[PDB]
């Protein structure tokens, strides 16, 4: 009854660890402090 | 150096006899 | 003439104007470029200038005509 | 510096996008860096080992936690050989309805995918037969990756980081890795073997709640320390013997039967029990060779610098000049990263042609597919393991190699010739290549013209009589253990062969792939493949080679590994730099592992049919090639996907046609070159800067064109994304769609 | 020897293709004179005739005639590239005489070549087959 | 920037001056040579790399040699 | 070093490196690579001269 | 076959075979058999000429030889 | 069939416990 | 800086934003008639008898343009580095004398005192800032 899990992960994995991730090494690549 | 090159062809003449006892296998020659 | 049809026009629209690209770029910067100036004082069929300026391979009208061969088989 | 990267001074003072794209590329070269030392370098590889250590055993814990969950191993354990093995199951919103009816399959519930890895038959082998177990080994794995996690944050803190006389101290790795990594992991493997794995296979569960109670044979350490050592191999299981089941079980422990279990159709696990604990004691023993803090050992820096032979005056060991050779290894990382890329390719491969020929793992000499993946896998492996021990010893030669410090050794005697190296790999190279294509295109021409017994037809006949030593009576040449009067076969003096009639019943069965039998189709295969190595082996030693300087660029080791080139003028000078020889031998790499698993899967994929004859006719030709194996056994992969519906190959299909794409991609990257698509941009500068409201905004990095290094890497990439996509797509699919 | 190799004049796959044997030339029997010509060969179950390379004399004609064969040929062409070449170098204009040949020169050569297996022999005792290898250019190493 | 050396087998025949597109060298005056004069580069900055000062070189193996490095708006040859 | 003597190179960066050369001028005012050796090989770049230094050479009579 | 040949031309670049053409006039200039000609690798633009001339040559033949063998036969 | 639940909620926070871990070494190695 | 732009109705071939953010070079020349010439950029322009002013995106560009005025047999152009702040450098020729002639006064930069083939190892300069041909 943990099939529930997937549809929090697999759309986690695919929508929010990439806008996240790409949000912050775009600041950070652009960023003239570090 | 070595003209004779002695070291270098019994190491070659030692592989080749070797090659020769596996063909002498192959051919039926030894058993 | 249906939808397979259009789409297929379509890509011959597309094949077509991607060689054009190709082939009026170096008719167009076969003298000049913002990269290399004096481009045609090293003439119609040269390599490149050297890996300088980034890299400039293949900036020649001769290498556009060799690019857009490609895209003229493609279409 | 004060931006990213903050490992490049000058990669960050860069405004342009290339600023990014180096420092992606750049970022695990941590020599290039700024202000690293020698201490700091090993430090901080020490600690990026530990965690690809922990990432392995991530890895390893994912496969055991979705299997465990999502699969069906309790249900595969009943039926092996029918049942399908659940990889993992698919949550996808894109999913029409028929494709989740496609998907919808192995007895599963939702939709699910098929694994092809064959860890069902490896964790059923080893003694695993519920879920929990499973389960259990992936928390565990979790929490071992987690022990290496800390031990790697743990060496980086101040009092901890080791000293460089620590990462150079080769000796005492040797004895630990030797004696410890190898030997005790070997003998606990024998030990997990004998106590778990051969019970489980008899029938008897053994778990962690009853090893201490549970003797794994009846006699105890009673005969093991009295040298009554034959005891453990008494009463064998049988041949009738059923794999996890109590009838015609045995109970011995260390055997050396030979062949393969009749059930199924795998070696014997008593056999590798024997075998693991002989290895482990020949492992643990050559771990005691080196000189450590004991006073006894070998030195092998003196080793290498010895000069008397007996008194003798000697160049070195085998008379050959070894000395420097100790230090040119222990501190060079790019000349140990190049041997052991070397040695573990070499592995790959030999790995790769045991695990069909004598596989291990019970019932997975009939899953077919796996078979084809794992031996498509690590041939795959391999080749990129070899294609990168020659690209350190490229990058050794240009940073780490001073001539001064190897001065008369034998790898400064390699340098003094490496023309007539080269030559002789141009010669090898052409003169294979020249005669294994012409032989084909007669074959070819000669079948073409409806007269196919003009074919020149060669029977391997040393490779046959290999065969023939081995014990195969099918070609009836009478040889060393297909003759039983020799003495190879009797084994006379001892007559302790024990392991022959196993063997000999195994590879003169005909039924598994224990020495296929082999004729003219194999011959000119393995002559496309010797022209496959040495072409490879051309370009990666030429590169080797000519990394210092050659006569087109005598000062090629102060540009580095590297460059584009060196410039239009001496005729010009693309492709001149070492890293452009690694480029230039992925591709006969790929076509190479390319030869060999077309070869692999048409032989076998006859052999699964029971025509051999298809093979064996038509592989000596090019069209037979063609047409009987590209053309013939692609028809259902497309059909995966059609105008009238979808089936479970529909993603192979995809997959397929992905592999095309982006095979095809990376030839724009490697034909059109740099300064077309650089005028491009300016024009696309043009254009933002001109165009209303997009004023608005624009970029902070220069948009410029790749570079000319960047577009071969990225070429590549793509070529071999596409060739590796493209190739287990079909290969996956046209086994799998014929047997499951 | 080796994968079921039966002669040809007893494989019944032979004998099958034989009856249905295609004509080379412009001969109305050049199929049938080729399968009587082949009907000594080793032969394996398609009815094809497998050849045998491993040197022993009862095959010879499959591999150890044309390797005598070509290897006396190929001697000859490349012992008369040889001479020509060498001899070229000492008249004055060398790169001319490559791309424009000198029949004069080219000619005797070719007729020469015969006798190539005892004019290397000749120069390899004598010193002159190679040169030294601080003679010719190498690359920094 | 880039760096642009010079080695002592020049022979000052400047045409390495000649054919730099952006003014990276100039010769100045020597006794190592009959021609009494090398070549310089000073205006490093502006090198754009592009090897074409190499390619004048008469010097078996070169007296000039350009060593890539920072990519800078003018050593890109960047308009924009 | 005399002009019309054979030399050999011993520059290893030289494209005529172990190679004969014809010594065509030799000048006297000091400069460090005094010695004009001209070949019958043009290299890479289309040239077949070289100015070469005494120790660079030696000569083959 | 002719079409695959020709990426081998396309792909790579001059440094490379004129580096190997190096040995192997070594090995040449070993046995007294180097021409007086001497063995340069292609020119940057006749490396492009060549394989794309190639990959016209392969690719149109290919279709060639697949149209007039799929319509002497349906049609 | 499967595994519970409770195993699977066991095993997501024992994975907490690399995750965590792993953030902390590559911290420190960037450094 | 003095000077007459030189006749033409424009490119898209000219000054970008480079010139109003960080750089922008400009090249000067007296011509003694009036007469048609090629721009850089692209096209056909016509300069001014007397003298002209014609600014341009990089330096390459009025090096390129001055290797065509010596064509005309014009050959006092001069080149001026401009910078946002008004600050005009003059860059070429920066002596005054055309570096293809020797002029005193001009020092050797990055003279190295030895041939190509005597550089050091790239491993005997290893982990230290030194390149192989820093002196
Ligand atoms: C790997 C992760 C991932 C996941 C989980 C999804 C998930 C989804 N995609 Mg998507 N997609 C992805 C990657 C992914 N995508 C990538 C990489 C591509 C590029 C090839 C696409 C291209 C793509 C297209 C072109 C489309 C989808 C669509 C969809 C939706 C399927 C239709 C449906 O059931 O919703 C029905 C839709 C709804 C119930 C309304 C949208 C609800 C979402 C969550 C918005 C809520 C936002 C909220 C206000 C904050 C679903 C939400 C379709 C869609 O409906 O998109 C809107 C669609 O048209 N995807
Ligand atoms: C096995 C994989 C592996 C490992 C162990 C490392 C390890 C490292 N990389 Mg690295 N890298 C890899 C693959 C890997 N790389 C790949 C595939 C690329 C290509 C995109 C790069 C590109 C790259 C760049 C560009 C840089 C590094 C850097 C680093 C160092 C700092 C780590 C860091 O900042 O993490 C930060 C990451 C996290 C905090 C995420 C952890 C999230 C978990 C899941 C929770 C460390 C030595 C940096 C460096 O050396 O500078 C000192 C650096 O600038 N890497
Ligand atoms: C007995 C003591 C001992 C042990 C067990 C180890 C163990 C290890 N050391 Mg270590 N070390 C030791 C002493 C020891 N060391 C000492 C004394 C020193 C100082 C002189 C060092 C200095 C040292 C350094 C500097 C480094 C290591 C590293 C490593 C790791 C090697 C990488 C690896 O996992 O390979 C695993 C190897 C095996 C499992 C055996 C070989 C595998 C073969 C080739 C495969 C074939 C087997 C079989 C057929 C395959 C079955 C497959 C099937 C199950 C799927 C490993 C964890 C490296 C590392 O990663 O550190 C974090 C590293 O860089 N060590
Ligand atoms: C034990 C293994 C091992 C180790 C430790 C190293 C270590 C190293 N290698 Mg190396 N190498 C290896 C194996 C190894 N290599 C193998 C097997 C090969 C053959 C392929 C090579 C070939 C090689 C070359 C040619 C070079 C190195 C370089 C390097 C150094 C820097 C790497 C770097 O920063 O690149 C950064 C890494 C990246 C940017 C990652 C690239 C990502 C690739 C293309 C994979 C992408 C796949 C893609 C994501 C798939 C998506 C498909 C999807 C759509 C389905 C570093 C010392 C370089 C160096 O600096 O040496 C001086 C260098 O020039 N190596
Ligand atoms: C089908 C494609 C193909 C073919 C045939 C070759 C062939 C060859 N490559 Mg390869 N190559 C390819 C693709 C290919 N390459 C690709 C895609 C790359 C990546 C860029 C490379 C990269 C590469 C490198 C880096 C190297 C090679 C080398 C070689 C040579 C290996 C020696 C050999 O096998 O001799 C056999 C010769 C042949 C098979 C070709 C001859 C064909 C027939 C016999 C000639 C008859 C022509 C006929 C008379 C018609 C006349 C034409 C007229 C009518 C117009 C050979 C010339 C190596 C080399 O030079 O070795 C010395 C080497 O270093 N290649
Ligand atoms: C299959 C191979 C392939 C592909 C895809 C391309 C692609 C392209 N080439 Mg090309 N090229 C190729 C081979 C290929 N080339 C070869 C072999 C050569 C050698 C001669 C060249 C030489 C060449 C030149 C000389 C030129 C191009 C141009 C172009 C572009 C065409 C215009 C455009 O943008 O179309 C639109 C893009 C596509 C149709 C590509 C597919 C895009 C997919 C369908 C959509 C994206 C899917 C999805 C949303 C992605 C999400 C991913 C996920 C991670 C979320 C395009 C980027 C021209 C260009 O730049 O003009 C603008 C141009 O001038 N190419
Ligand atoms: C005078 C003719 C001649 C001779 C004696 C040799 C001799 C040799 N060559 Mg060769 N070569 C030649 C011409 C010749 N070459 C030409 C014209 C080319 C350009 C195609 C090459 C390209 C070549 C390569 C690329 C390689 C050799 C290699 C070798 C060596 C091994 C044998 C071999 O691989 O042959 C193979 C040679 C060929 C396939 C070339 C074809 C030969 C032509 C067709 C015959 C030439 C005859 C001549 C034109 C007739 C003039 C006669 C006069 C009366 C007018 C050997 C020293 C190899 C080496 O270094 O190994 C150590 C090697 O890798 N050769
Ligand atoms: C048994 C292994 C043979 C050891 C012979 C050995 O030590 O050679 C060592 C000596 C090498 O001889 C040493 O060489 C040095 C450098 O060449 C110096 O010249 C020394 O003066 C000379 O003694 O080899 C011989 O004397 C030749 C023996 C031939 C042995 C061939 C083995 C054939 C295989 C059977
Ligand atoms: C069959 C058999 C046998 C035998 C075996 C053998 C003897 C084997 C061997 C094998 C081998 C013998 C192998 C080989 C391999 C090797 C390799 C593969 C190598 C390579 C390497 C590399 C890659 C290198 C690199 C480099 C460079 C280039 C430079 C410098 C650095 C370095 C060194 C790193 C026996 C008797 C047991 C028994 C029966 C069976
Ligand atoms: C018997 C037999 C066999 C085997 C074989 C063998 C194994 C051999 C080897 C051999 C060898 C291993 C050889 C080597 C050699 C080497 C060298 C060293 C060479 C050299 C050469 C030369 C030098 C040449 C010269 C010339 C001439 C003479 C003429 C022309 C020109 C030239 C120059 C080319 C077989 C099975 C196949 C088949 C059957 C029989
Ligand atoms: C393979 C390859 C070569 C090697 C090819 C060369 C050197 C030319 C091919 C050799 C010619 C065909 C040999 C001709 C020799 C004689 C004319 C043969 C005479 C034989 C008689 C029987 C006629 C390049 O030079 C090259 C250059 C730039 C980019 C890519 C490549 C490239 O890919
Ligand atoms: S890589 Fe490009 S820039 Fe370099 S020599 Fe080749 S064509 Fe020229
Ligand atoms: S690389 Fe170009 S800009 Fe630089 S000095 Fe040479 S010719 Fe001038």
């Amino acid at each position: 009854d943990a099939s529930f899990l997937s549809s929090i992960f697999v759309p986690v994995i695919g929508w929010v660890v990439p806008i996240a991730t790409f949000s912050f090494l775009f600041l950070y690549i652009e960023r003239e402090d570090v | 150096a070595k003209p004779p090159y002695t070291f270098r062809t019994g190491w070659a003449l030692l592989l080749l006899a070797v090659n020769f006892l596996v063909a002498a296998y192959y051919f039926h020659i030894i058993q | 003439l249906g939808t397979a049809d259009f789409l297929i026009h379509h890509i011959h629209a597309f094949t077509i104007h991607v060689t054009v690209l190709i082939l009026l770029k170096g008719v167009l910067f076969a003298r000049s470029s913002r990269l290399i100036p004096d481009k045609a004082n090293l003439g119609f069929r040269f390599p490149c200038d050297g890996p300088g300026r980034g890299g400039t391979c293949q900036v020649s009208g001769w290498d556009h005509v060799f690019l857009g061969l490609f895209w003229m088989y493609n279409s | 510096a004060t931006k990213f990267p903050k490992f490049s001074q000058d990669l960050a003072q860069d405004p342009t996008t290339r600023r990014i794209w180096y420092a992606m590329a750049m970022g695990n070269d941590f020599e290039s860096h700024d202000g690293m030392t020698e201490e700091n370098l090993y430090q901080k590889i020490f600690a990026t080992h530990f965690g690809h250590l922990a990432i392995i055993f991530l890895w390893a814990s994912s496969l055991l936690f979705h299997v465990a969950w999502q699969g069906n191993f309790e249900q595969w354990i009943k039926d092996p050989l029918h049942v399908r093995p659940i990889a993992h199951a698919i949550w996808d919103p894109h999913f029409g309805k028929p494709a989740i009816e496609a998907f919808t399959q192995a007895g599963a519930n939702g939709p699910v995918n098929i694994a092809y890895s064959g860890v069902y038959h490896w964790w059923y082998t080893i003694g695993m037969r519920t879920n929990t177990e499973l389960y259990t080994g992936s928390v565990f794995l979790l929490l071992f990756a987690s022990l290496f996690l800390f031990a790697g944050w743990l060496h980086l803190q101040p009092k901890f980081r080791p000293s460089l006389a620590w990462f150079k101290s080769a000796e005492s790795r040797l004895n630990h890795h030797l004696a410890g990594l190898f030997g005790v992991s070997s003998l606990a493997w024998a030990g997990h073997l004998i106590h778990v794995a051969i019970p489980e296979s008899r029938g008897q569960h053994v778990g962690w709640d009853n090893f201490l109670s549970t003797a794994p044979h009846p006699a105890g350490l009673q005969p093991f320390f009295t040298g009554n050592w034959g005891v453990y191999a008494q009463n064998p299981d049988t041949a009738g013997h059923i794999f996890s089941t109590s009838q015609g079980a045995g109970t011995a422990i260390l055997t050396f039967l030979g062949g393969f279990h009749p059930q199924t159709e795998s070696l014997w696990l008593t056999d590798m029990a024997h075998h693991h604990l002989a290895i482990a004691v020949l492992f643990i023993v050559a771990g005691h060779m080196y000189r450590t803090n004991f006073g006894i050992g070998h030195s092998i820096k003196e080793m290498m610098n010895a000069k008397t032979f007996f008194g003798k005056p000697v160049e070195g060991p085998f008379n050959m000049p070894h000395q420097g050779i100790y230090d040119t290894y222990n501190n060079s990382l790019h000349f140990q990263l190049g041997w052991h890329l070397a040695c573990l390719g070499v592995v790959t491969s030999w790995v790769a042609q045991h695990m069909y020929s004598l596989p291990s793992y019970a019932f997975i000499a009939k899953d077919y597919t796996t078979q084809a993946a794992l031996y498509t896998h690590h041939q795959y492996i391999a080749i990129f393991l070899m294609v990168g021990a020659f690209a350190h010893g490229a990058i050794f030669l240009v940073r780490d190699y001073d001539p001064e410090q190897n001065k008369g050794n034998v790898l400064e005697r390699v340098l003094q010739h490496k023309e007539a190296i080269i030559s002789h790999l141009s010669w090898v190279s052409l003169f294979l290549g020249f005669h294994t294509l012409g032989l084909y295109v007669h074959n070819d021409v000669v079948v073409a013209f409806g007269t196919p017994e003009k074919q020149i037809l060669i029977e391997p006949v040393f490779a046959q009589f290999i065969q023939a030593a081995h014990g195969k009576v099918l070609y009836g040449l009478d040889t060393l253990l297909s003759n039983p009067d020799s003495v190879a076969y009797t084994a006379y003096p001892n007559y302790a062969n024990v392991w022959l009639p196993g063997w000999l019943d195994a590879i003169n069965s005909g039924t598994n792939s224990l020495f296929l039998t082999i004729g003219p189709g194999d011959f000119l295969v393995h002559h496309a493949i010797a022209l496959g190595l040495h072409t490879t082996t051309l370009i990666l030693v030429k590169g080797a080679l000519d990394a210092r300087g050659s006569k087109l660029m005598p000062d090629k080791k102060d540009f580095g590994y590297a460059f584009p080139c060196d410039g239009p003028g001496r005729g010009g000078t693309c492709d001149i730099s070492a890293w452009d020889s690694f480029y230039l031998s992925l591709f006969w790499a790929l076509n190479t592992v390319g030869w060999v698993t077309f070869y692999w899967h048409w032989k076998h994929l006859g052999i699964w049919q029971g025509n051999v004859a298809q093979f064996n006719e038509n592989s000596t030709y090019l069209m037979g090639w063609f047409r009987d194996y590209l053309w013939a056994n692609s028809a259902q992969l497309i059909n995966g996907y059609n105008p009238y519906g979808v089936n479970n190959l529909s993603v192979w299909a995809w997959m397929f046609l992905f592999g095309h794409l982006v095979w095809a991609t990376g030839f724009m990257f490697l034909i059109s070159w740099r300064g077309y698509w650089q005028e491009l941009i300016e024009t696309l500068v043009w254009a933002h800067e001109r165009t209303p409201i997009a004023n608005l905004v624009r970029w902070k990095d220069k948009p410029v064109a790749l570079s000319i290094v960047q577009a071969r890497v990225v070429g590549l990439a793509h070529f071999t994304v596409g060739y590796v996509l493209t190739y287990a797509a079909f290969l996956i699919a046209s086994t799998a769609g014929k047997f499951g | 020897l080796g994968a079921d190799l039966t002669p040809c004049a007893e494989n019944p796959a032979f004998q099958a293709l034989a009856k249905n044997a295609r004509n080379t030339t412009a001969d109305p029997q050049s199929g049938q004179k080729r399968f009587e010509r082949y009907s000594q060969a080793l032969c394996g179950p398609e009815g094809y005739p497998h050849l045998i390379v491993d040197g022993r004399l009862d095959r010879a004609g499959d591999f150890l005639i044309p390797s005598i064969l070509f290897l006396y040929i190929a001697g000859w062409i490349g012992w008369v590239g040889r001479a020509y070449l060498q001899a070229i170098k000492k008249d004055s204009d060398t790169e001319q005489k490559e791309i424009q040949l000198d029949l004069g020169i080219a000619l005797p050569i070719i007729a020469t070549g015969f006798a190539w297996p005892a004019a290397a022999v000749k120069e390899l005792l004598s010193g002159e087959l190679t040169a030294k290898d601080s003679e010719i250019t190498v690359s920094p190493r | 920037s880039h760096t642009v050396k010079i080695y002592d087998t020049c022979i000052g025949c400047t045409q390495c001056v000649r054919a730099c597109p952006t003014d990276v060298l100039e010769m100045v005056p020597w006794d190592g040579c009959k021609a009494a004069q090398v070549a310089s580069s000073p205006r490093t900055e502006d090198c754009v790399g592009c090897k074409r000062c190499e390619t004048a070189c008469p010097t078996d193996f070169l007296s000039i040699r350009v060593y890539l490095g920072a990519e800078t708006t003018r050593s890109m040859g960047l308009a924009y | 070093v005399q002009r019309g003597s054979k030399v050999r190179i011993l520059r290893p960066e030289s494209y005529w490196f172990q190679d004969v050369g014809t010594v065509a001028s030799v000048d006297q005012s000091g400069i460090k690579y005094p010695v004009i050796v001209r070949f019958d090989k043009v290299n890479y770049a289309g040239i077949n001269t070289n100015n070469f230094a005494v120790d660079e050479l030696i000569e083959v009579e | 076959f002719v079409w695959a040949f020709s990426l081998m031309f396309l792909f790579s670049g001059r440094g490379y075979w004129q580096e190997l053409i190096e040995s192997i006039v070594w090995a040449h200039n070993k046995l007294k058999v180097a021409p007086a000609i001497q063995p340069r690798a292609l020119s940057i633009t006749q490396g492009r000429a060549v394989g794309v001339a190639h990959y016209l040559l392969g690719g149109i033949a290919t279709t060639w030889a697949f149209f007039h063998a799929h319509i002497l036969s349906v049609g | 069939s499967s595994i519970s639940d409770t195993q699977v909620y066991i095993a997501l926070v024992v994975a907490l416990i690399p995750g965590l871990l792993a953030w902390r070494l590559a911290t420190e190695l960037y450094k | 800086l003095s000077g007459k732009t030189p006749l033409f109705a424009g490119s898209t071939g000219g000054l970008l934003t480079k010139a109003v953010e960080e750089e922008k070079y400009a090249i000067t020349w007296t011509s003694p008639k009036a007469q048609v010439f090629e721009l850089p950029t692209g096209g056909a322009a016509t300069m001014h008898e007397g003298e002209n002013l014609l600014y341009i995106a990089r330096k390459e560009y009025g090096i390129a343009l001055g290797g065509q005025l010596r064509k005309f047999k014009i050959t006092n152009y001069k080149i001026y580095r401009i910078l946002p702040s008004g600050e005009t450098t003059f860059i070429h020729p920066a002596d005054g004398v055309f570096p293809e002639k020797v002029n005193a006064g001009r020092e050797k930069v990055r003279f190295n005192a030895r041939s190509i083939g005597e550089n050091p190892n790239p491993s005997q300069v290893k982990f230290s800032g030194k390149a192989t041909y820093d002196a």
